[PDB]
């Protein structure tokens, strides 16, 4: 039994506008979370239906990883039952989420001081997300009756918007690099050390 | 094009009330909407959202009392309030947000005033002109809860008429006063007679004023 | 969470002036800030988003500025119609949206001194148990303006109630409204009923009196 790619996906390039999350698909491999020790040291760490510690002594049939870039006030949505526009319109957590999520200040990596619009949300959605769902269209969102169809204009509204991180901002404006371990539990192939 | 409320007035304390805010030129069940409040002579201040997701946010001076609600079909959205406190006492715009882009279509207000007092309507009296220009107007005395309308000529006259801010006599009644400015020459062909509705009692009342 | 405030708070200024007003945040928000102007008995009205860009059906002459943290609204060729009230806001992407105090921008103008004009009670109101004498002063500028009632030459104090109008949103002049109260008891017992309007556009306090019971 192997390890898993986890220094592959935090210590992996840049990441993707929230909105169009990345999913990294994880099977066969051993769950040893020691390896990110090193990175600026990735401090909010918290589980849902799971325990710390009960993780080396466990196993489940699939594992997932997804990735995005938010600001560090949005951190709070990434958590089953949230509401707010990314909890809403960009990734949502089921009400019984079992899996962890993990988020580092990345204001040294995506700051730019002339600023760094390359980080998208979606700002207008008529629904909210299911969960697990990601919405890619750059359609142009029908805020009238009177339809769009192309242009831009009023009550015809582009529905993404940059973030604009800027290294100078209160550190709720910050960049924040998430992963969201998604724990789903066929035969089972990805455990810890103490099952190896 | 427009953003059109109602359903506010007099209300004891720790009684219950229901704003609703309808709307043309958009559908609301597709925007963010927005409840702002404006104390008498204060500032604005922020009471409640609905994304058009449905959902919700609220102050927390009004958390867990209020529920903004909307009804898709009717195109219309609402504020329900509960357990009014006294301090509630304010004029409710809804307004239509774009986040990034500013609230830019709001209501035109409607006044909510809570206080244990008892509606009570006003009576109208004539203020006869000085038999160049000469003035005339009428009084609106003793009266509850804010406001009431006043036009002249049901709205044919607007020129040089002022209308007064309610004063608050030791009574615990408001009374305020309307006056226009006309020619000299007209006082005896020319007809005058101001209009005063006063909805929180269901008060309309015309009176003529002659020298 | 973020602060706003606005400076001054209140503010006058003569027609043409270049005024500016300045909004000031707890915390460097990029360009995320709305300007509003509220005129008296209205809902306020969008003039700025974006913190520079300028709304549509607005006029030019203001200037959306600052950035970071320190921003003003600079109206250029002030107007007439401009009295109001100016607010700032934080167009924050998350919900507790925060406004500015508020400036209450003042027009000034040449010394105009008031029409008076008064107006005994009405036999109508007197057949219901008090009566109302009303003086008004008509369309002046400055808003500072003495009202002494008189009653038989004896001044009167207490029962008096003064009231006034907003600026004027045509050529920015207001105007009082005095309210003597008394019962028709403390009514009859006097005669003449004078109303003494002092003002700076007066150059002696001008005086408008009638006799109870005449013409």
């Amino acid at each position: 039994t192997n390890l898993c790619p986890f220094d592959e996906v935090f210590n992996a390039t840049r990441f993707a506008s929230v909105y169009a999350w990345n999913r990294k698909r994880i099977s066969n491999c051993v769950a040893d979370y020691s390896v990110l020790y090193n990175l600026a040291p990735f401090f909010t760490f918290k589980c849902y239906g799971v325990s710390p510690t009960k993780l080396n002594d466990l196993c489940f049939t699939n594992v997932y990883a997804d990735s995005f870039v938010i600001r560090g006030d949005e951190v709070r949505q990434i958590a089953p039952g949230q509401t707010g526009n990314i909890a809403d319109y960009n990734y949502k957590l089921p009400d019984d989420f079992t899996g962890c999520v993990i988020a580092w200040n990345s204001n040294k990596l995506d700051s730019k001081v002339s600023g760094n619009y390359n980080y998208l949300y979606r700002l207008f959605r008529k629904s909210n997300l299911k969960p697990f769902e990601r919405d890619i269209s750059t359609e142009i969102y029908q805020a009238g009756n009177k339809p769009c169809n192309g242009v831009a204009g009023f009550n015809c509204y582009f529905p993404l918007r940059s973030y604009s991180f800027r290294p100078t901002y209160g550190v709720g404006h910050q960049p924040y690099r998430v992963v969201v371990l998604s724990f789903e539990l066929a035969p089972a192939t990805v455990c810890g050390p103490k099952k190896s | 094009v427009q953003l059109v409320e109602s359903g506010g007035g007099l209300i004891q304390p720790g009684g219950s009330l229901r704003l609703s805010c309808a709307a043309s030129g958009f559908i609301v069940s597709r925007n963010y909407m927005n409840w702002v409040r404006q104390a008498p002579g204060k500032g604005l201040e922020w009471v409640a959202l609905i994304y058009s997701g449905g959902s919700t946010f609220y102050a927390d001076s009004v958390k867990g009392r209020f529920t903004i609600s909307r009804d898709n079909s009717k195109n219309t959205l609402y504020l329900q309030m509960n357990s009014l406190r006294a301090e509630d006492t304010a004029v409710y715009y809804c307004a239509r947000d774009l986040v990034v882009y500013g609230l830019d279509y709001w209501g035109q207000g409607t006044l909510v005033t809570v206080s244990s007092a008892s509606t009570k309507g006003p009576s109208v009296f004539p203020l006869a002109p000085s038999s160049g220009t000469a003035a005339l107007g009428c009084l609106v005395k003793d009266y509850f809860p804010e406001p009431v309308t006043v036009s002249w000529n049901s709205g044919a006259l607007t020129s040089g008429v002022h209308t007064f801010p309610a004063v608050l006599q030791s009574s615990g009644l408001y009374s305020l006063s309307s006056v226009v400015t006309v020619p000299s020459s007209s006082l005896g062909t020319q007809t005058y007679i101001c209009n005063v509705n006063h909805k929180p009692s269901n008060t309309k009342v015309d009176k003529r004023v002659e020298p | 969470a973020i602060q706003l405030t606005q400076s001054p708070s209140s503010l006058s200024a003569s027609v043409g002036d270049r005024v500016t007003i300045t909004c000031r945040a707890s915390q460097g928000i990029s360009s995320h800030l709305a300007w509003y102007q509220q005129k008296p008995g209205k809902a306020p009205k969008l003039l700025i988003f974006a913190a520079s860009t300028l709304q549509s059906g607005v006029p030019s002459r203001f200037s959306g500025s600052g950035s970071g943290t320190d921003f003003t609204l600079t109206i250029s060729s002030l107007q007439p119609e401009d009295f109001a009230t100016y607010y700032c806001q934080h167009l924050n992407s998350n919900p507790p949206i925060t406004f500015g105090q508020g400036t209450r921008l003042e027009i000034k103008r040449t010394v105009a001194a008031p029409s008076v004009f008064i107006f005994p009670p009405s036999d109508e109101q007197l057949k219901s148990g008090t009566a109302s004498v009303v003086c008004l002063l008509n369309n002046f500028y400055p808003r500072e303006a003495k009202v002494q009632w008189k009653v038989d030459n004896a001044l009167q104090s207490g029962n008096s109630q003064e009231s006034v109008t907003e600026q004027d949103s045509k050529d920015s002049t207001y105007s009082l409204s005095s309210t003597l109260t008394l019962s028709k008891a403390d009514y009859e017992k006097h005669k003449v009923y004078a109303c003494e309007v002092t003002h700076q556009g007066l150059s002696s306090p001008v005086t408008k009196s009638f006799n109870r019971g005449e013409c």
